[PDB]
């Protein structure tokens, strides 16, 4: 009766996981793109640093 | 013609020796793991001694042989002492190599405990102190010169002395070393051949043992057939038989072997990687 | 989603013939070494047999060796097991399994505490 | 800029005292030889740890042979799924594998042992590691053959068509049947070890007892063989 | 009993994949087609950290981007400085086998894990001057895999028996425990807001866990093999996952399905540990074939290759200001890489 109780927990899990709001792909995409555009110039890996400003150099 | 032929041979040999010793010193300087082992210190000492041979002994004498006269004057004695020191340092570094191979294959555990890097340095320092005690005291006191061009007729006490301390003891050490290492390696090939043959039996050796014959045999053979005639000549000569040219050619062979010494003592995959990296060929 | 669906089985007779099928959905089939594993009543899992990526090398368990054919199609994406000469002493659940890593020869799929790369399995019963 | 260079001073002194302690522990950690002990639950590897001596996940045994320090790591209260933590033990010196033999028993454990040895052997990171083999319960194999029926020949049809090897030498007072069984198991595990054919690591087979003292010396001998073969490989002799 | 349950479970999972397919209006790489490519990006080994004896399993940066903890298999946990290559503390562990290390945001503690299922926390106040074990947590049965600090009061840990708990250090007990996995949980990646985290098990299912509620919200089943490491996006609205099928995956919490898949034919080796950059445009991947591949998170193209390691890239770390990237391999050489 253990396996069927893990079945019934799986069932209750999938019932709580089905019943969630889902945002469309493309607006999420656009938000991602927006956040990568906004903070692009503050990235030392994407934008190279002058060696005097660089603490490692 | 013939003099240009001889200059091409000698130039090529010198280039080869300098390239090989350069590449092994470059490789060890630019690689830490090729320094992390206690073993590789001794092939560093053998590349240093071979680069001292390529830099100090062989160009000078190549000039002398191609011109036919010795123009440099008093530099003869210093040249002699530096080629006793560089040759004896090469042969002592190869007997350090053989005693390292026998102490690592004979006792696997006690070689971790005993071979600290400090013992490596005390071996290399009694090698180079035996080479400078064989060379820069006698030549400069000139005990070899006064037997009764740079043709210094060696006295018999110095020729017998320095020839047996440079050749005959280190190659008896190497023959007892490599014969014991073929006792070990043959017992291991018999055990692997037994387990192999039992697997073959279940399903229903020679190659590896002849790789051990080809390895031990070309290691022993090159070094001993390229230094053996010049120390036969060297010990016979004072008590006598031989033309000067023939002695010249055999001395060239004796020096020639130091070009083959990095190729032979650097067959490791790590050195092949580090030479593709350094060289940039691959 | 890695998912495995076994097919065929049931109450059979000794000496008969039976096919098992495994539909392998949710991954690339050619990359993975795949295997069949069976489970006796009140006993543990035991490794029936195995098949590599290309399908060249095939081994079995000795006690049933020479009695079962393991065909994987790469194109049809199915794994068929061919039984014949059924023995009553071998009545078991049967399970199709996959080894977890691609392009490798090792497998660690003997664990019975909820191994998650196996199918639900099919009951196969021999009644004499 | 005085306080700054004094802080640099302090970091330099602490870095010196740390790199001293590091070099001393480097000495003591190159002294140490590491032995992973793997065996099934049917096999008496608790009996072999009791021999080796005379709630936590890993149990650790320290013993010294000829002033050479050994640590044997016994997997304990762990999960049956063993692949994700088997990556850790590539750095050890050698892996001791202990397998029972019962031929009188819910399921076939011999096949499971063979499969586990195969998975150890063909594993990518476990290629450079040697495996050392103990075939436990030999006395029980002897006592159980005389039961009117043989389990192994049922489980293995190859064992009907099998003959004792002539190079191997059985111990006196032993049944030629029981020694056929012993050698045929030993042949199974060596066919699995010879199948791969890498040549980097080998499989050292041993026939042991329930109560035996000699085991520590056999593990010392196989250690000396593993580091000799490693040096033979290392200078490209073999 | 069991069969009607498993059929209802299958109809629910059909409902969920109807949801997922309704949601999939387009793909992200079609969206990113009018986007400036990053191009070849070169990074060099500014520093090499040395003096490790055994292989370096896991490492974790500090919040001031100054001190890193490195965890090794010789029993030595070394607090490093990245600027002057100084070992500002060196800590000797009880058990020699280590699988994780965490460094606290205030820097007061370091936590260490291993195969002996005990999470050991070390205080760094050092009023006597000797580092000592501040506490030992023992409540897990499986091996401890990756453990991560929320703050100095609460540490979250990932066992090997498919369980993840939330430890309080003061009580020394388990505040909440959850067992929703079927396969072995490898590593967890906390949020910057620390309200959620994501865990990667070995059943190819990434889970999104509420710390305060104590149950999962979302389940992701897009992989084909064992999920080795997981990393959150800097906004906390997406995560990336690395697996053993040589494919990195990017996942969305709101779309509840995978956005992008990162896969190259020439490399079939596994993917150890993945860390984003600060801006999120570079995904950085520690492969098993001795290098780090610098993916473009929006264009799925290899910028650049950190082939400076001799052995496999065991774990990969990125500072909070994005200044440098530290990779620990199994050759005992920790590289600090800078663009
Ligand atoms: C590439 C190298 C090996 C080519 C070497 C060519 C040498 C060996 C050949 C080419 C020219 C040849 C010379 C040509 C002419 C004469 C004159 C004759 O009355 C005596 C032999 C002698 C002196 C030859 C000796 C051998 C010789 C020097
Ligand atoms: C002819 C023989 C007897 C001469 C022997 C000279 C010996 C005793 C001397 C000369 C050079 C010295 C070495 C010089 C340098 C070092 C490096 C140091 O970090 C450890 C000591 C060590 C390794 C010394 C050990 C003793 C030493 C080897
Ligand atoms: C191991 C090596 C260095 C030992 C060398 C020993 C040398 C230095 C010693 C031993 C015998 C000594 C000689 C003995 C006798 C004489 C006669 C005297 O009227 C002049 C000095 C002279 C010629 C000595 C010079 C130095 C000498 C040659
Ligand atoms: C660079 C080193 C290793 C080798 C060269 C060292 C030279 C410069 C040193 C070392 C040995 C020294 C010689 C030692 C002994 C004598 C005998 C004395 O009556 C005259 C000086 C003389 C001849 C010395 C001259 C300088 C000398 C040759
Ligand atoms: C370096 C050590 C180990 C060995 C040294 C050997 C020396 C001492 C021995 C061996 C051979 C001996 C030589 C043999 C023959 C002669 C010819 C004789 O008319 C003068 C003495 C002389 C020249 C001997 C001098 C001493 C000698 C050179
Ligand atoms: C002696 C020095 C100067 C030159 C060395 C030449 C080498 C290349 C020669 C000399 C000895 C030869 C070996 C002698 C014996 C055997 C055993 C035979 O079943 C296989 C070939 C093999 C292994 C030979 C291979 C080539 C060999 C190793
Ligand atoms: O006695 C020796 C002489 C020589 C060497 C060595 Cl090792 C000796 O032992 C080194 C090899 N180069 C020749 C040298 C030499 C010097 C003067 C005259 C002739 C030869
Ligand atoms: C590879 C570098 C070697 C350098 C060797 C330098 C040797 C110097 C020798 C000086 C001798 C000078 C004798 C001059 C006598 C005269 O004036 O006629
Ligand atoms: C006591 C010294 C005698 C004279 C020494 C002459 C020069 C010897 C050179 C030895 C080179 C050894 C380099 C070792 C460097 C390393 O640790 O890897
Ligand atoms: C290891 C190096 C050994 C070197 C041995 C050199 C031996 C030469 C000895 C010279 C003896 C000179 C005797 C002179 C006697 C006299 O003054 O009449
Ligand atoms: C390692 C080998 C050493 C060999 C040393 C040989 C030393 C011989 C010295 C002979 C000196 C003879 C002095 C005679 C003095 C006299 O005429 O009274
Ligand atoms: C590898 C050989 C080592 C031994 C070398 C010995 C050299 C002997 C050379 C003999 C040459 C004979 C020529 C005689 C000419 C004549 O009759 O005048
Ligand atoms: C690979 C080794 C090659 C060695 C080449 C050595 C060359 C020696 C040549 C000797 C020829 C002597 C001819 C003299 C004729 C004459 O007496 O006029």
């Amino acid at each position: 009766t253990a396996s069927i109780a893990q079945a019934r927990k799986l069932v209750e899990q999938l019932k709580m996981e089905a019943n969630i709001d889902r945002i469309k792909v493309s607006k999420a995409a656009a938000d991602l793109m927006a956040y990568c555009e906004a903070h692009a110039k503050e990235d030392p890996l994407l934008t190279p640093v002058p060696a005097s400003e660089n603490p490692f150099r | 013609s013939v003099r240009i032929l001889t200059a091409c041979f000698l130039s090529l040999l010198i280039l080869s020796t300098l390239l090989g010793n350069t590449l092994v010193c470059a490789a060890v300087i630019r690689f830490r793991h090729l320094r992390s082992k206690v073993t590789n210190f001794f092939v560093i000492s053998l590349a240093v001694s071979d680069l001292l041979v390529a830099v100090l002994v062989m160009p000078w004498k190549a000039v002398a042989e191609i011109a036919g006269f010795w123009p440099f004057g008093s530099f003869c004695n210093i040249w002699v002492a530096f080629d006793i020191m560089c040759s004896t340092a090469s042969i002592l570094n190869l007997c350090v190599i053989s005693v390292d191979r026998y102490w690592a294959i004979s006792s696997p555990f006690r070689y971790e405990r005993k071979m600290t890097p400090k013992a490596a340095f005390i071996l290399i320092s009694v090698a180079w102190t035996l080479s400078v005690l064989i060379s820069f005291i006698p030549v400069q006191l000139s005990w070899h010169k006064a037997k009764p061009n740079c043709d210094s007729s060696l006295s018999r006490t110095y020729a017998i002395s320095s020839s047996v301390i440079s050749f005959y003891i280190p190659v008896a050490i190497m023959i007892v070393t490599y014969t014991r290492i073929y006792r070990i390696a043959q017992k291991q090939i018999r055990r692997i051949a037994a387990l192999e043959r039992a697997a073959v039996h279940a399903k229903n050796s020679f190659k590896r043992e002849t790789k051990v014959l080809k390895t031990l045999s070309v290691i022993m053979g090159v070094f001993v057939c390229c230094w053996l005639p010049f120390f036969i000549l060297n010990c016979i000569l004072p008590f006598c038989c031989i033309d000067s040219n023939t002695f010249d050619v055999f001395v060239w062979f004796g020096w020639a072997n130091s070009s083959l010494n990095p190729i032979i003592y650097a067959f490791n995959a790590d050195f092949r990687k580090a030479f593709s990296t350094l060289l940039g060929c691959y | 989603q890695v998912q495995l669906q076994e097919s065929g089985g049931g109450l059979v007779q000794p000496g008969g013939s039976l096919r098992l099928s495994c539909a392998a959905s949710g991954f690339t089939f050619s990359n993975y070494k795949m295997n069949w594993v069976r489970q006796a009543p009140g006993k543990g899992l035991e490794w029936v047999s195995d098949i590599s990526q290309s399908g060249a090398s095939i081994s079995y368990t000795g006690s049933v060796k020479g009695r079962f054919t393991i065909s994987r199609d790469n194109a049809k994406n199915t794994l068929y097991l061919q039984m014949n000469s059924l023995k009553p002493e071998d009545t078991a659940v049967y399970y199709c399994a996959r080894c977890p890593a691609p392009f490798t020869r090792d497998c660690f799929d003997v664990t019975s505490t909820t191994y998650a790369y196996r199918g639900q399995g099919t009951q196969v019963t021999v009644s004499s | 800029t005085e306080d700054q260079r004094n802080e640099e001073k302090a970091q330099r002194e602490a870095n010196k005292k740390i790199e001293k302690q590091l070099q001393k522990d480097k000495q003591v950690y190159r002294a140490t030889h590491r032995l992973l002990l793997l065996g099934a639950g049917e096999s008496g590897k608790s009996t072999i740890v009791k021999q080796m001596r005379i709630t936590s996940g890993i149990f650790e045994t320290k013993f010294q042979v000829d002033k050479v320090n050994f640590h044997m790591f016994d997997v304990g209260a762990q999960r049956d799924e063993r692949r994700k933590w088997i990556q850790c033990f590539n750095d050890v010196t050698a892996i001791i594998f202990v397998v029972a033999s019962s031929s009188y028993n819910q399921t076939n454990r011999l096949q499971e042992a063979l499969n586990l040895f195969k998975s150890i052997w063909n594993n990518r990171w476990l290629r450079t590691i040697s495996v050392i083999l103990f075939l436990n319960k030999q006395d029980l194999l002897a006592e159980k053959v005389l039961a009117g029926k043989s389990k192994i020949e049922d489980y293995f049809p190859e064992f009907a068509r099998y003959t004792t090897p002539e190079d191997a030498t059985p111990e006196p007072g032993e049944d030629p049947r029981v020694t056929r069984a012993k050698y045929f198991i030993r042949d199974e595990f060596l066919r699995i070890s010879t199948a791969s054919g890498d040549g980097r690591h080998y499989c050292y087979p041993h026939f042991t007892c329930s109560v035996d003292t000699e085991n520590i010396r056999r593990v010392f001998n196989d250690c000396r063989d593993i580091i000799q073969r490693m040096h033979l490989r290392q200078y490209e002799l073999l | 009993e069991l069969d009607q349950l498993r059929q209802e479970a299958e109809q629910l999972k059909n409902q969920i994949r109807d949801a997922r397919k309704a949601c999939a209006d387009a793909t992200l790489s079609q969206i990113t087609n009018n986007i400036d490519p990053v191009g070849r990006i070169q990074m060099r080994t500014r520093r090499t950290l040395r003096g490790h004896l055994a292989k370096i399993y896991a490492m974790h940066w500090g919040t001031d981007s100054r001190l890193l903890v490195s965890a090794s298999q010789d029993g030595k946990l070394i607090i490093w400085d990245s600027y002057t290559t100084n070992k500002v503390h060196a800590i000797p562990l009880r058990s020699s086998w280590v699988m994780t290390c965490a460094y606290a945001p205030s820097g007061n503690y370091v936590a260490c894990g291993g195969l002996d299922n005990i999470c050991s926390i070390y205080n760094l106040k050092t009023r006597e001057g000797n580092v000592r074990v501040s506490r030992e947590l023992a409540g897990h049965t499986g091996y401890l895999s990756c453990c991560r600090f929320l703050d100095d009061n609460q540490i979250v840990t990932s066992s090997g028996d498919t369980t993840c708990a939330l430890w309080d250090i003061e009580t020394g007990q388990q505040t909440t425990t959850f067992t929703g996995h079927t396969g072995d949980v490898m590593s967890l990646s906390l949020a910057p807001d620390t309200r959620l985290f994501v865990s990667g098990a070995c059943d190819a299912s990434a889970k999104l866990w509420d710390v305060r509620e104590g149950m999962c919200r979302q389940t992701f089943t897009g992989h084909e093999s064992d999920i080795n490491a997981i990393c959150f996006f800097p906004n906390g609205n997406a995560f990336a996952t690395g697996s053993d099928d040589a494919t990195c995956r990017l996942f969305d919490l709101r779309a509840d399905q995978e956005l992008m898949t990162y896969s190259h034919d020439n490399i079939i080796c596994g993917i150890t540990s993945v860390s984003f950059s600060k801006s999120g445009r570079l995904l950085l991947a520690g492969y098993d074939d001795f290098n780090c591949n610098v993916w473009d998170a929006l264009k799925a193209d290899r910028a650049g290759v950190l082939a400076g390691h001799d052995n496999r890239v065991s774990c990969l770390g990125v500072t909070d200001d994005g200044m440098a990237v530290a990779t620990g391999s199994w050759d005992s050489f920790l590289k600090i890489w800078n663009g």
